[PDB]
RNA sequence: UAAUAACCGCAACAGGUCUCCAAGAAGCAAAAUCUUUAGUUAAAUAGAAUAACGCAGGUAAGGGAAGUCGGCAACAUAGCUCUGUAAGUUAGCAAGAAAGAGUAGCUCUGGUGAUUAUCGAAUCAGAACUUUAAAGGUUAGGGG
RNA sequence: GUCAUCUAAUUAGUGACGCGCAUGAAUGGAUCACCGUGAUUCCCACUGUCCCUAUCUGCAAUCUAGUGAAACCACAGUCAA
RNA sequence: UGUCGGCUCUUCCUAUCCAUUUCAAGCAGAAUUGAAAAAAGGUAUGAUUGUUCACCAUUUAAUAGGGAACGUGAGCUGGGUUUAGACCGUCGUGAGACAGGUUAGUUUUACCCUACCGUUUCGGUAGAUUUUCAAAGUAUUUAGAUAGUAGCACAACUCAGUACGAGAGGAACCGUUGUGUCACGCCACUGGAUUAUUCAAUUAUUUGAUCAAAUAGUGUUGAGAAUCUAACACGUGUUGAAAUAAUGGCUGAAAGCCUCUCAAGCCAGAAUUUCGUCUAGAUGAAUACUUUGUCUUUUUCUUGUUACUUUAGUACAAUUGAAAAU
RNA sequence: CUGUUGCUUAUAGACGAUGGCAUCAGAAAUCGGUGUUGUAAGCUUUAGAGUUUCUUAAUCAAUACUCUCGGGUAUUGAAUG
């Protein structure tokens, strides 16, 4: 579903990281499972930067939404990440949107910036983006 | 670029961009400034602030 | 019975065994095959390191998602300045390796070559080739000297310069300078004995020998760090808060039944003062003549390389240099061998030429915002000190 | 002498051994911390360098138990005042449940008495102004 | 053990069923309010437990001047078959 | 001879899970299945259980199977088992028994030799006499017998909705661009530690009050240069030549034909082997100066070496030793 | 020639070792550059809520104005002289 290459972001998101839920589908938070494309090491956690998508699960939202296990988006997150041009930015808080493996996203909203490097890697996400950081 | 809360211009390839939820984004110099600004202290009465030095003299 | 998990080893055992050089210098360990169908060049330099900036960089390169303002790297400052050439040595393939064959030296030597065969310089009688120079122009030695330059022609198929540095340039202490034979690639020996007997006495500068954006390998020694654990030494995983007798070791050191510990096992030892060879350094700027300043083309401000308050640990640097596009093995002020690449680089990023928009020559200390130290002032004006 | 050297422990042993007298600050407090009278500066040796591995005390980007037999160890709450407090119950409790708000400095105002205007006690409440917006230097409950 | 429930995932926990190898009534049966440096499970908060390690201080360790033991010791001390 | 498992770490086997090169299919494509070369590289995260084992939820190119005193306790842990307290069930008249369950139960010593990792000291390699030479001493520049060896994997674009196929579906070669990990570094940019008790503020105590400090074994807080550092910042390992294994072929007999050869002779063909590159490295070689010029030993001076000093003794230029290949 | 020794020596370092200089040796301040923190002490702005005390002068008063882009620190492993 993801359109293009991306560069180097320094995934902060853990394993087990509770993130919000900036799409309008039922769901307030969702926790990292794995993350999808990740490659295995001894002894590390999965881990998931901007652009990047994982499993995830919600502990709280509505009944059809709530223990069940999502594909999720990360569009920003607090680790401090560089772009290739010398930029140094990081957003307030850890958010991602519920997609499948096609990309379309779920719902039809998102509250609050976008990071560039989940724009441009999912078109569907861009459109339903309200700003591009 | 200009610090959002010294307002010193910003060197090409230094300080850090702080992005909030209201869709507003402040790029700073150093985390001198960042922490300032984090606790709401105004830049009118930091006296090595660019902009207290604009309002007097 | 089997490891658990397989995981990949910690630390090279390319490198094993771990021992600190002794000389500062690094002799590089090979050259660039020869061809003999060009013209006689030589193949390498000698640059001390002074320090590390970071520039700006328009990307020339296509079919690339890279931003149009331009790239930021990091590049490494090292000043080259001109090697005075003091001899010239001819090199014999025998069944065990190169073997020498003389060595003709120049009719006057600089009394930093001198100081490198004496180890108590301000004691010694100083008389390093005195007879070479008092009897270098008697009919014996001129004849002498002919068959010299005769049995390499005949007798010979590799010849090197024995190339030495200028101290009185440089912010060093050093006094002594540092030799380095540079081989000669390119024609037959018969020219190339006649490109060596050229160039003794004549300075060589560095764009002589290498040219613009050109890929080139860097040899030299790495910072020291002096006697350390295992963890820093190879990575290994620290043990839980609970372990008995310490955290930063390796557990297990080997098995029963071979009852001697492996070279394999990560140890403790000295970690430091190694000879590494880095290979595809690119040159951004070759600070030669009208490149010898830290102005672009964008950025049209007349400046030096050196930032404001000197390099840190190092000084000011007012002769020639390279722009590295990365980091080198060494700390500032360690001699680096310079040498064309063994293994030129046919990809489109070695290529790619080389555009710079910005250059950063702030201070390395602290928090800097200006560039030059008269724009400083221009910003904060007139301070109260000078009125 | 009556004990980190005179007592018992093989010793000038960080263990043990019954009592009397007892200042200031601050605080609810014989609490922690600092000082006065008195005592002492030596109580199994020092100097140089400032490697690894240790013992004791710490901090940390993003994540937050994913480590592990197990939140083991550490982090976190913590004083006082006002509001407010569930199921359950042996009807006494649970209960400091849980949860929320306030606290600094300077300048003032009022209340609580004795003797016929003066004399005296810290305690409570209130109001402007200012600042780095205030229990937290020490002491000081994690909760369900 | 089988059924619900807790979790993305439950040899764990809780609640049910009971021909229960081999429960059961002062060898006490059932029932817990309050209490417990008692045993078990799950939540919120917090954090170097961990992803994954970095760094700081004191004391040693290192070297030196003085002083100065002990366990152990058939003889000793490089490997492959 | 410290008796389970787990953690940490290294190495070995192939009866190969992946990547590489091949052959076969009831192989149109895609996905697969059977087999050969090949062990240089990689082979994960968690709920429950002390568990090995097991069973689930994911991720991955793959989440292969085993050994090393059932690897590894002067390496750790003490969860299990496996003393001494206590409870239940069954058995026994009773003391007591239970590969039945439950809870609580001290994990000692390396300063010795060797192995391994790093690090010093001393000793030293024989055929050579064109003085434009030869040897010893000191110092520099180089040399490389041997030993180790490092780079892998994935994804995106284009090829291409193309080949193939009725349709459904549906690749690949070259090229380009990134990512992950491993290895080597590095301090520019970003982040962290911070006793420069740096600068500032401030609680308590003591300096008659201000200034300026001290004490609270670093009082605390905010900012915080240097140095170190990042799994958190960033660079390099995109690199060339030949010969090969399995296999597919060329010419070609045996065996008038056929045949890749259990024949002679060739070619192409791997994450392969060797050069090339990197690291350590022995005997060494060249040049500079001090010497010496048939030779040695015992003393002896020096931190040590060489030349050097004394008494000797010994020899004194002149017929030896080469075809190569088959 | 080499070693000891000196620079409380470094690009090095457990100790040796290693690297540099040794009379044009070295070290030291001071000065300028370069950094960190945020405007020093003294007098003035009735800054200033208010209470005193003359009587409508003063005094005391958190904090704040000018001198002040101030003062302090800065190799100790910074860089000129």
């Amino acid at each position: 579903g993801r359109q293009g290459n991306k560069f180097r972001v320094t995934c902060g998101l853990n394993n087990a990281s509770t993130v919000n839920c900036a799409d309008n589908t039922g769901a307030k938070t969702l926790t990292i499972i794995s993350v999808k494309g990740f490659h295995g090491r001894l002894n590390r956690l999965p881990r998931a930067g901007c652009g990047d998508m994982v499993v995830a699960t919600c502990k709280k939202g509505k009944p059809e939404y709530r223990k069940k296990m999502h594909t999720a988006v990360i569009i920003r997150q607090r680790r401090t990440w560089r772009r290739k041009d010398g930029v140094t930015l990081y957003f307030e808080d850890n958010a991602a949107v519920i997609v499948n493996m096609k990309g379309e996203m779920k719902g039809s909203a998102i509250t609050g910036p976008v990071s560039k490097e989940s724009a441009d890697l999912w078109p569907k996400i861009s459109s339903n983006a309200p700003t591009i950081v | 670029q200009v610090c959002a809360f010294s307002g010193f211009k910003i060197p090409v390839a230094k300080g850090r961009k702080y992005v909030r939820l209201d869709l507003k984004s402040f790029t700073f110099i150093n985390k001198k400034s960042l922490m300032q600004f984090l606790r709401k202290t105004n830049p009118r009465k930091v006296f090595w602030t660019a902009i207290y030095r604009q309002l007097n003299k | 019975s089997h490891r658990k998990f397989e995981a990949p080893r910690h630390g090279s055992l390319a490198f094993h065994p771990r021992k600190r050089v002794h000389k500062v210098r690094a002799t590089v360990s090979a050259f660039p095959k020869d061809n003999a169908a060009e013209k006689p060049h030589l193949t390498g330099f000698l640059g001390f390191k002074a320090g590390m900036t970071h520039v700006i960089r328009e990307v020339k390169r296509t079919n690339t998602k890279l931003p149009k303002d331009g790239v930021l790297e990091p590049v490494t400052i090292i000043e080259t300045p001109p090697m005075v050439v003091a001899g010239f040595v001819g090199y014999k393939k025998t069944t065990t390796g190169l073997k020498p064959i003389t060595a003709v030296f120049a009719e006057h030597i600089a009394d930093e070559f001198k100081r490198r065969y004496t180890k108590k310089w301000y004691k010694n009688t100083k008389n390093q080739f005195a007879v070479h120079t008092e009897k270098y122009n008697d009919v014996k030695a001129k004849s002498k000297r002919e068959r010299q330059i005769r049995l390499i022609k005949n007798r010979c198929d590799v010849v090197r310069v024995i190339a030495h540095t200028q101290m009185a340039l440089v912010p060093l202490k050093q006094k002594k300078a540092e030799v380095m034979e540079i081989q000669i690639n390119g024609g037959s020996i018969a020219e190339k004995v006649d490109f060596a007997v050229s160039l003794l006495e004549k300075q060589i500068s560095v764009n002589s020998v290498f040219g613009t954006d050109e890929c080139i390998d860097v040899c030299s020694v790495t910072k020291g760090h002096g006697y350390n654990g295992v963890i820093k030494r190879f990575g290994v995983r620290h043990l839980p808060r609970k372990t008995h007798r310490g955290l930063r070791k390796v557990a297990c050191v080997g098995a029963w039944h071979p009852a001697r510990v492996s070279w394999t096992v990560a140890r403790a030892g000295q970690m430091g003062f190694f000879k590494r060879t880095e290979v595809n350094k690119k040159i951004y700027r070759l600070g030669c003549g009208d490149l010898k300043n830290a102005k672009t083309e964008f950025d049209i401000t007349e400046k030096g390389i050196t930032p404001m308050g000197g390099f840190p640990h190092y000084g000011v640097v007012k002769n020639d240099f390279l722009m590295i596009k990365g980091t080198v093995a060494g700390i500032r002020r360690r001699v680096i061998s310079l040498r064309k690449a063994c293994f030129p680089s046919t990809t489109r990023t070695a290529q790619e030429q080389i555009v710079l928009k910005f250059i950063d020559t702030s201070s390395k200390y602290g928090h800097s915002r200006f560039q030059t130290t008269t724009e400083k002032k221009a910003r904060m004006g007139p301070m109260k000190k000078d009125l």
